[PDB]
């Protein structure tokens, strides 16, 4: 026979296994597919990759400390440089894909804690300041793999415009005032230390278009908060990494144009 | 023409009426539909998801991440580990989940509750608690021994990590007032030791665990209300 | 037919067994499944209630006030411009109708709209003032739009337009789903345009959300009367009812207090739970 | 071409069937041909709640270990 | 190795070749491990990320002990020069 905790995931030149999953989401039971005649918007004629822009990427690996409050990213975004995916979303104006979210999460049976994975559709988040509204810039909306994070205090600054123009990215509030605790409606899986060491999420594209541009909008978020603090019990501060491997899937891209280089920092 | 006479009610104006109204824009072609996944139907659909309670909201957790984690530890008690009024759209901990802020928009409710625990602890460590239900005629279940003749269940942590209870409903009504009140008393809900939690060498002895609440099947609402919880100012 | 019910609850019995509905493991997403019939014994129950107040239709079925536009019919020529009101067409301007509404990401419906309009004197003196009619005219996105009462886009030759007397039953009217994309879209994670690198390092900055690329145009209100000695005020509130309403994905509903139309919070607003005494009281 | 409808019961009805009265009936026209100024729509109580609470790529009954 | 000291008696292979990696720690351990092979050419992969962006198995320590990541025959030839022979460039295999 066959666990549910083993499995093995394959996509292009790459596979991930695990020996210690909680099964696998595909969120509201759907994969994954390419556009249908009836419902394309484009006349272009696609690009579909097989195999290049659908591999698995390792994004850079965040920490786990006692004192994290959360940490986040922007889909699409995160995969911005990531060789095939991210060129074929500068090159064209539209594109679409579905994804294959794994997280992964060590630590020895003498440690607790547990990290909530949740997948957020139109992962939109507050400004920084009360001065203005609906007010981020580009560079700070966006910051790539390297994601950002969530913090426990509300520090809006309504004079300093540089700090307005950061996220205020609330862990309790999940950025956009809305309580955490709720944040179970969207897809997630919860990597509790005692039970697994890894999630896997299914995400198929959702959006109100079939197509849209991907320079422009992110069409889901990733959110991971410490719902069960980190503890060893044999030291005073105990570390684990947590690292984020993504794959895009299904993907498709139309509007061919001059590559799309973005106001960078 | 057609003789006729006007009723009471002509010309009234009513938040809730169902009348035809001619089109704003004659022939607009409607932009045609696409599968977007995720479709809902009914509210009651979220109601049975799964969502955190804010057990422990209480000095210096109120309104932080940790108000969500409930403490657990290894050594000796006989004191409740939480207490839980049944009132979903009243009591403080329980209006604010996904289940209490749908019953929020609803004068009544009736149908079963489940309550799902999560053990967030060490896998070296081990032990089982009594989750239970009391019905309202009973005086607050303080002692074990109170708990212990209600609905209960003993939850062995293992390799399973979590334990679902479900509060029937048990009611000398059809559907409760979702709204406070000394009639419909909601019942009571509580947790102890049946044991104590064992923690070995070199293991935390300071655990949480992760209270969910959710709908049942049988769960439904009668009559539409606004919410109390969101202000406006003028 | 009859409408479904909600879950039955069938008889049951003692159990002994490998069999074990209490346990499960919310860490693969799933939420428990267990119902009164899998923890304790139960008798049998037919159960002939249904979830039609909770269906999205039924949940969505109320006009919602919207908005408050003010009107000025006045003879003192420093209220000329305030004869004419201009509303930048949205829901955010009430938090119950945008609470409900942001439960979804994404929604379709047709909508129905009703304007109920009520008349006084602001003035220390009132007097005979002819009955008044009011005129409200839907400008669409780049459509020409009026600089006052009087200008030549009332004649309204294409804009759609409604003429009301006062005192007659309000106005309703029926605009069929008009969103350019599939759904209308509640959030939107992202930019009106994208900066590239030959421009400034904060742009984007005034451009983010669901606020910089919605548009739905204005009502252009008018009273259509001319000015009479005594000035009469009009309050009209607009309201919206949703219908044929589909949705596409569940949110957390906000739990604090809105501040403008986007997602923003203010600090003297996010604190959302009351305290209690006690993790034990009952 | 008006289509009869079985009303939502109430107060005075008898069963809970909704299958018991001939008078348990509306009649709808559609005076507008934008259906847009169609009457709010019929009631449907079709759910499937397994999108949110069970969206799990290997099906698992509730009575086995959740994890094998 | 086995392979090494056969194919030293010809002049040209072909194949897929796999590589397999069987961890020796503590049964209380636990851990993952990135085993990848790039095809020849471009800057060697020196750091994870570019190692990662190559053919690649994430091994996740557990029961099963160990791991096989297969190097495919990607080749612009039909067999290789056994010697090591610029004109057909093995490819780089690391671990991370
Ligand atoms: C003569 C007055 C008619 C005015 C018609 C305005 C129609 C507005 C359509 C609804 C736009 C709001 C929807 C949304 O923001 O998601």
């Amino acid at each position: 026979g066959y666990s549910d905790r083993v499995r093995q995931i394959t996509l292009g030149n790459s596979t991930i296994t695990t020996q210690e999953a909680a099964n696998a989401i595909v969120a509201y039971g759907e994969w994954p597919t390419y556009i249908n005649d009836s419902e394309a918007n484009p006349v272009d004629a696609p690009t579909e990759p097989d195999v290049s822009s659908n591999r698995f990427y390792t994004l850079e690996s965040v920490s786990w400390k006692t004192t994290s409050r959360g940490w986040w990213w922007k889909l699409p975004d995160c995969l911005k440089d990531m060789g095939m995916f991210g060129q074929n979303m500068y090159y064209h104006y539209l594109g679409r894909s579905g994804y294959t979210i794994h997280v992964q999460c060590n630590a020895s049976k003498f440690h607790q804690g547990a990290l909530g994975v949740f997948l957020i559709p139109e992962f939109v988040m507050a400004c920084n300041t009360e001065s203005k509204t609906s007010y981020v810039s580009y560079i700070n909306a966006n910051p790539g793999e390297r994601g950002g994070e969530f913090t426990n205090t509300y520090n809006p600054s309504n004079t300093d415009a540089s700090e307005g123009r950061k996220f205020a990215a609330l862990d309790y509030l999940l950025g956009s005032g809305v309580l955490a605790g709720n944040a179970f409606v969207y897809p997630h899986q919860i990597i509790n230390l005692r039970t697994n060491n890894s999630a896997t999420i299914v995400v198929p594209y959702v959006n109100s278009l079939v197509i849209d541009c991907m320079a422009k909008h992110n069409n889901w978020g990733i959110v991971i908060l410490p719902l069960a603090p980190l503890a060893f019990a044999a030291t005073s501060s105990p570390q684990v990494p947590i690292t984020v491997t993504i794959a895009p899937m299904c993907t498709e891209f139309n509007g061919l144009r001059n590559i799309t280089v973005p106001v960078h920092q | 023409g057609l003789p006729t006479m006007n009723t009471p009610g002509s010309n009234q104006f009513l938040t809730s009426d169902d009348f035809q109204s001619p089109c704003a824009l004659p022939n607009f072609d409607v932009t045609p539909p696409i599968h977007i996944p995720g479709e809902v139907k009914n509210m009651m659909e979220l109601a049975e998801i799964d969502t955190l309670i804010p057990m422990n909201a209480v000095d210096g957790k109120v309104n932080t991440m940790e108000m969500y984690q409930i403490p657990l530890n290894d050594n000796l008690s006989k004191a409740p580990i939480f207490c839980l009024s049944l009132s979903p759209a009243s009591d403080k901990r329980l209006s604010h989940t996904m289940l209490g802020e749908i019953l929020n928009y609803y004068t009544h409710w009736t149908g079963s509750i489940r309550f799902t625990f999560l053990f967030c602890g060490s896998m070296m460590a081990t032990g089982k608690l009594l989750l239970s239900y009391s019905p309202p005629g009973a005086k607050p279940p303080t002692n074990r021994k109170d708990a212990m003749l209600g609905t209960h269940i003993i939850w062995d942590l293992g390799l399973q990590s979590s334990c679902s209870m479900v509060a029937p409903w048990i009611s000398n009504t059809v559907y409760r007032r979702c709204a406070r009140d000394d009639f419909t008393e909601g019942g009571f809900i509580t947790c102890f030791y049946q044991t104590r939690i064992v923690v070995p060498a070199s293991t935390p002895t300071s655990m949480f665990m992760l209270g969910f609440v959710s709908a049942c099947p049988d769960f439904s609402v009668r009559l539409l209300r606004d919410t109390p919880h969101i202000s406006q100012s003028k | 037919s009859q409408p479904p019910s909600t879950q039955s609850t069938e008889a049951t019995s003692g159990v002994n067994s490998q069999e074990v509905p209490a346990l499960t493991a919310v860490e693969t997403g799933a939420s428990g499944q267990a119902i009164p019939s899998d923890v304790v014994e139960t008798r049998h129950v037919v159960n002939y209630k249904t979830r039609s107040e909770s269906c999205l239709e039924s949940f969505f079925g109320r006009a919602a006030c919207v908005t408050i536009l003010s009107l000025t019919n006045s003879s003192k020529s420093g209220e000329e411009k305030k004869h004419f009101n201009i509303w930048n067409i949205t829901y955010t301007d009430t938090v119950q109708l945008r609470r409900k509404l942001e439960f979804f990401t994404y929604s379709r419906f047709d909508l129905e709209m009703t304007f109920v309009f009520t008349e006084n004197y602001p003035s220390t003196a009132s007097g005979e003032v002819r009955n008044q009619v009011y005129q409200i005219m839907y400008i669409p996105p780049g459509a020409p739009r009026p600089s006052s009462w009087d200008d030549y886009t009332w004649q309204s030759s294409s804009n759609p337009s409604i003429f009301y007397m006062y005192g007659n039953a309000p106005p309703r009217m029926s605009i069929p789903y008009v969103g350019i994309a599939n759904a209308y879209s509640h959030f939107y994670d992202g930019f009106a345009r994208v900066p590239l690198e030959g421009e400034n390092t904060d742009a984007g900055d005034t451009f983010y959300g669901l606020v910089s690329i919605n548009d739905f145009g204005v009502l252009a209100v008018r009273a259509v009367n001319r000015s009479n000695p005594h000035t009469i005020h009009t309050s009209v509130r607009v309201y919206m009812k949703p219908k044929h309403i589909r949705c596409w994905c569940p949110r957390p509903p906000r739990a604090v207090l809105y501040r403008g139309e986007g997602v923003d919070m203010i600090s003297s607003a996010i604190l959302p739970l009351a305290k209690v005494d006690s993790i034990t009281t009952f | 071409g008006a289509q009869v409808s079985t009303q939502k019961t109430g107060a005075h009805e008898n069963q809970n069937v909704a299958a018991n009265g001939s008078t348990i009936n509306y009649t709808t026209i559609n005076y507008y041909k934008d259906s847009a100024s169609n009457s709010a729509t019929r009631q449907d109580l079709s759910q499937d709640p397994s999108k949110f609470t069970e969206p799990v790529k290997d099906l698992m009954l509730k009575t086995a270990p959740a994890l094998n």
